C-alpha cells in the first residue's frame, strides 16, 4: 500500500466455475393403519380409539408430496416458449457443443448432463409394509427439455427474452454488451474475440474433466438420496422391535394369547409403532422445510444469473459475473458461471487531478497513471493508455484546494483545427 | 377415474402408466396443459375424462 | 453430569479475529478489487472518489472536501463504540441465543 | 409536494451504523443410556427393547454440531490470503484505529 | 419424551439459526467486498462501504 501509487490489470482470464443446488426430495406417501396393524382387524379397533392422528400424517406427507411438485415447476418452468437453436452451429468461434443436447444419444441430454446423470446414484422390503414412493409430475426428459430452451433462448436473444419478447443478437455483440456491463468498453472483445474464444473453451472442457475426475463434487445431492434412503430404513427397521410385549409379530399374540390380555400386547405395540411413525413425519416436515429454502435459492440464482447479468459480488461466482448457463441433475441443478478475472496487474504512478493554467482537471471515466515521465488516462478494469485532451476530463475550480494535484499539460484537439 | 398407485393393469377404458393403472379414462396423443396432475408426465381433464401428456409449451423458433 | 457434553468449535477465537483483520486489510489497501481476483492497491482518497461517484456524486465533491469528510468519520466512529457501551440492550440477540 | 418545484440537498453527512447477526450456537452431544438410566444394567436391558431411538437423537445431534462450523466457515473464510497493513497507520485523514 | 423434545427444540433452533448465518455471508460477501446498490441491505442511506 502506498498514497501516489496504484496498480493497473494489463491481461484478463475468463472462468468458468460450477455450483450444485438440490431442489426437490423424494415424494413418499405412508399407510398408517397397514404399517401399525397389518391385516389384523383387532388392532385396528384398538388403533381407532386413539383419534385422528392417522389423518394427520397422511395429511402432512401430502403437503409434502405437493410441495416437492412445486419447488420444481417454480426452479425450471420460468418461460412458457420453448426455443430451438438454430441448425448452424457456429457463434463467431465460440463453440457450445458440451452443453447443448445432443442427438445421439437417446435421452438428448448434454454431455455434461449425461456425466451428472451417470454420477449419481430393499425397496420391495420398503413397498410392502405400507410405505410408498411416488413418481414425480416432471420427468427427467421434460427437465432437459426446460433447461434446453432456456439455454437456446440465453444464446440466440441474449437476456432480452427475460424481459419481454425474444429479440435476437449476434453473440460477439451480446458479449460486446456484458463487457460494458462490468466497465470494459467493446473494443478490447471486439479485438481480442479469438483470445476469448479459446480461453472459453477451454473453460469449458476443463469443467468437463474436473466434474469427471472428482466423486465428492455433488455431494449435496448424494447426501438427500442417502438421507431419505436411511430415514426409510430406518422406519422399517422399527416393525421389528417387541416395544415391551413378548413377541413382535402381531399375528403371534393374537394366536396365543387371550382377549383380555392380547389387548395389553397390542397396545404397547400401537403406541411403540405410533411414536416412530410420528418421528419421521417429524423429521420429513423439517428437510422438507430445508429443501423448499434451498429450491427458493436456485430459483433466484436462475433469474438473476441466467436471465441477466448480476451486478452482486459472488452471487453468480467469483469474479466479475458474465454469463451462466443452466444443467439438470437428479434432484437439483448445476450452474455454470461465466466470469471475468483481471490478471498481469502493472505498478502506476497517480494522482487525483491535473492542473493547468489554474485550472484542476479530473477524469470522466478513468484514472490518471504515469509510466515515469508521461501522464495518460486509462480505464480501471484495463491498461489502455489515452492523451489527456478536454474530451476525457472536466474541469471544476482552482489548483490549490485539492490535495496532491500535480502539473501537466491538457491538449487541445481543437487547437490544431483552429490552427491549421 | 380410479388410479390404482403402483400395481399393473393385470392384477386388478384401461391405461398403464408409471405411476399406476388407470381405469376410466382415454388416452389421447394430442396435448394440453395439465389440469388434474396424475404423474410422470401424464396429467387427466375433463372435455368424458380424458389422459394425456402434458405440453411444456409453445413451440417457438427464434431466427 | 449426566451425560450432556458440549464440543469446542472448530475455530477458535483468535482465529476468527485473524480472519476479521485480514478482511479490513483486504478492504482498506485495495478496495474491491482483492475480493474479485488479485489485490490492487489504490490511495484511500482515490477509493472514496470511486465509491462517490458509485452512488452518483462526481469526485471534486470528495476531492474539494476531503477534510470535512475525514473529520466527520472519525466523529462517528468515536460515537459508535459509546453507543454501543451505554446500551445493555444492543447485544440482545447472542446473549438471548446463549 | 408542487407543481414546477424540486428539493435539491446542498451538504452531506456521513452516518456509521451497527448490526448485529448471530452465526452459530452451541454444539452439544448426549449419551442416551448414561442420560435415561445411569449404571443400572437392568434400566439398559429394558431400554434395549425400543429399537433405534439413541441413534436417531445421536444423528441429528451430529449433524447439527457439523452444520455449526459449516455455518462459521461460511461466514468468515471467503479470503484465502491473509492480509497486512502497512506499518503506517496513514491514510490520507482517516483514522481506523478503533477497528 | 424429554429427549425427544429436547432434540427437536435444538433442531428448529439450528434451523433458525443457519438462516441467520445465510444472511450474514450474504451480507458479507455484498456490502463489505463490495458496493451494493440495494436499498436498506447494508444500512440507511446511500451505501458507502461496510
Ligand atoms: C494475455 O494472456 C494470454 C493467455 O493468457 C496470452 O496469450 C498467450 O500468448 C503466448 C505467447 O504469445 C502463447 O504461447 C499462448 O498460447 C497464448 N495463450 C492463448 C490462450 O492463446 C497473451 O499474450 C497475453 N497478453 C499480454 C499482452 O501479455
Ligand atoms: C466443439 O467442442 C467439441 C468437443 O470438445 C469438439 O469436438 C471434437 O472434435 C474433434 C475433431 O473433430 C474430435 O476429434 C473430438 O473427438 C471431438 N470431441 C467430442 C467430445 O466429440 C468440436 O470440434 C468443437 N467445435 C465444433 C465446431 O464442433
Ligand atoms: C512512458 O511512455 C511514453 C509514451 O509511450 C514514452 O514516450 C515514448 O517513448 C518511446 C520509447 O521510449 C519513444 O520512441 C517515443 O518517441 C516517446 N514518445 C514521446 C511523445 O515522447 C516514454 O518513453 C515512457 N517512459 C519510460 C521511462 O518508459
Ligand atoms: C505547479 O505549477 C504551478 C504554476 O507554475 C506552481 O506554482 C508556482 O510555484 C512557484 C514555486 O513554488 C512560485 O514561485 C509561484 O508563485 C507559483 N505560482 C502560482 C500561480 O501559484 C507550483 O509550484 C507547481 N507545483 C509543483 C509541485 O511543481
Ligand atoms: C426478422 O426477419 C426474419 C427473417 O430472417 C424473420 O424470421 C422469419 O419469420 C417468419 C415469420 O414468423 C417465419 O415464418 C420464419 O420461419 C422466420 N425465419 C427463420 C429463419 O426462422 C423474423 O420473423 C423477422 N422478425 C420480425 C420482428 O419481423
Ligand atoms: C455540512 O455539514 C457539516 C457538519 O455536518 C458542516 O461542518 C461544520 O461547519 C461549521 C461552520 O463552519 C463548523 O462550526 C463545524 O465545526 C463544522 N463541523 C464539522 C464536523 O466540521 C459544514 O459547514 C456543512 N456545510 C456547509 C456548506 O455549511
Ligand atoms: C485516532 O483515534 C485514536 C483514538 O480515538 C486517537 O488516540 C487518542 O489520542 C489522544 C491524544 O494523543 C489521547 O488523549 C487518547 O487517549 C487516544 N485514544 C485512545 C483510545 O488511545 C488518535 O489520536 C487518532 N488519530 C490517529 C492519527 O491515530
Ligand atoms: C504519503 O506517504 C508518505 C510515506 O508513505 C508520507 O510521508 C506522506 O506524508 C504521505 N502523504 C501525505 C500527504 O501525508
Ligand atoms: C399546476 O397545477 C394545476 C392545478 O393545481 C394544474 O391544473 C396544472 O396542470 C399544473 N401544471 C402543469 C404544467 O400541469
Amino acid at each position: 500500500y502506498s498514497n501516489n501509487s496504484i496498480a493497473i490489470p494489463t491481461n484478463f482470464t475468463i472462468s468458468v466455475t460450477t455450483e450444485i443446488l438440490p431442489v426437490s426430495m423424494t415424494k413418499t406417501s405412508v399407510d398408517c393403519t397397514m404399517y401399525i396393524c397389518g391385516d389384523s382387524t383387532e388392532c385396528s379397533n384398538l388403533l381407532l380409539q386413539y383419534g385422528s392422528f392417522c389423518t394427520q400424517l397422511k395429511r402432512a406427507l401430502t403437503g409434502i408430496a405437493v410441495e416437492q411438485d412445486k419447488n420444481t415447476q417454480e426452479v425450471f418452468a420460468q418461460v412458457k416458449q420453448i426455443y430451438k437453436t438454430p441448425p448452424i452451429k457456429y457463434f463467431g468461434g465460440f463453440n457450445f457443443s458440451q452443453i447443448l443436447p445432443d442427438p445421439s444419444k437417446p435421452s438428448k441430454r448434454s454431455p455434461i448432463e449425461d456425466l451428472l446423470f451417470n454420477k449419481v446414484t430393499l425397496i420391495c422390503a420398503q413397498k410392502f409394509n405400507g410405505l410408498t414412493v411416488l413418481p414425480p409430475l416432471l420427468t427427467d426428459e421434460m427437465i432437459a427439455q426446460y433447461t434446453s430452451a432456456l439455454l437456446a433462448g440465453t444464446i440466440t436473444s441474449g437476456w432480452t427474452f427475460g424481459a419481454g419478447p425474444a429479440l435476437q443478437i449476434p453473440f460477439p455483440m451480446q458479449m460486446a454488451y456484458r463487457f460494458n456491463g462490468i466497465g470494459v468498453t467493446q473494443n478490447v472483445l471486439y479485438e481480442n474475440q479469438k483470445l476469448i474464444a479459446n480461453q472459453f473453451n477451454s473453460a469449458i472442457g476443463k469443467i468437463q474433466d474436473s466434474l469427471s475426475s472428482t466423486p465428492s463434487a455433488l455431494g449435496k445431492l448424494q447426501d438427500v438420496v442417502n438421507h431419505n434412503a436411511q430415514a426409510l430404513n430406518t422406519l422399517v427397521k422399527q416393525l421389528s422391535s417387541k416395544f415391551g410385549a413378548i413377541s413382535s409379530v402381531l399375528n403371534d399374540i393374537l394366536s396365543r394369547l387371550d382377549p383380555p390380555e392380547a389387548e395389553v400386547q397390542i397396545d404397547r405395540l400401537i403406541t411403540g409403532r405410533l411414536q416412530s411413525l410420528q418421528t419421521y413425519v417429524t423429521q420429513q416436515l423439517i428437510r422438507a422445510a430445508e429443501i423448499r429454502a434451498s429450491a427458493n435459492l436456485a430459483a433466484t440464482k436462475m433469474s438473476e444469473c441466467v436471465l441477466g447479468q448480476s451486478k452482486r459480488v459472488d452471487f453468480c461466482g467469483k469474479g466479475y459475473h458474465l454469463m451462466s448457463f443452466p444443467q439438470s441433475a437428479p434432484h437439483g441443478v448445476v450452474f455454470l458461471h461465466v466470469t471475468y478475472v483481471p490478471a498481469q496487474e502493472k505498478n502506476f504512478t497517480t494522482a487525483p487531478a491535473i492542473c493547468h493554467d489554474g485550472k484542476a482537471h479530473f477524469p470522466r471515466e478513468g484514472v490518471f497513471v504515469s509510466n515515469g515521465t508521461h501522464w495518460f488516462v486509462t480505464q480501471r478494469n484495463f491498461y489502455e493508455p489515452q492523451i489527456i485532451t478536454t474530451d476525457n476530463t472536466f474541469v471544476s475550480g482552482n489548483c490549490d484546494v485539492v490535495i496532491g494535484i500535480v502539473n501537466n499539460t491538457v491538449y487541445d484537439p481543437l487547437q490544431p483545427e483552429l490552427d491549421s | 377415474a380410479v388410479l390404482y398407485q403402483g400395481v399393473n393393469c393385470t392384477e386388478v377404458n384401461v391405461f398403464q402408466t408409471r405411476a399406476g393403472c388407470l381405469i376410466g379414462a382415454e388416452y389421447v396423443n394430442n396435448s394440453y396443459e395439465c389440469d388434474i396432475p396424475i404423474g410422470a408426465g401424464i396429467c387427466a381433464s375433463y372435455q368424458s375424462i380424458i389422459a394425456y401428456t402434458m405440453s411444456l409449451g409453445a413451440e417457438n423458433s427464434v431466427a
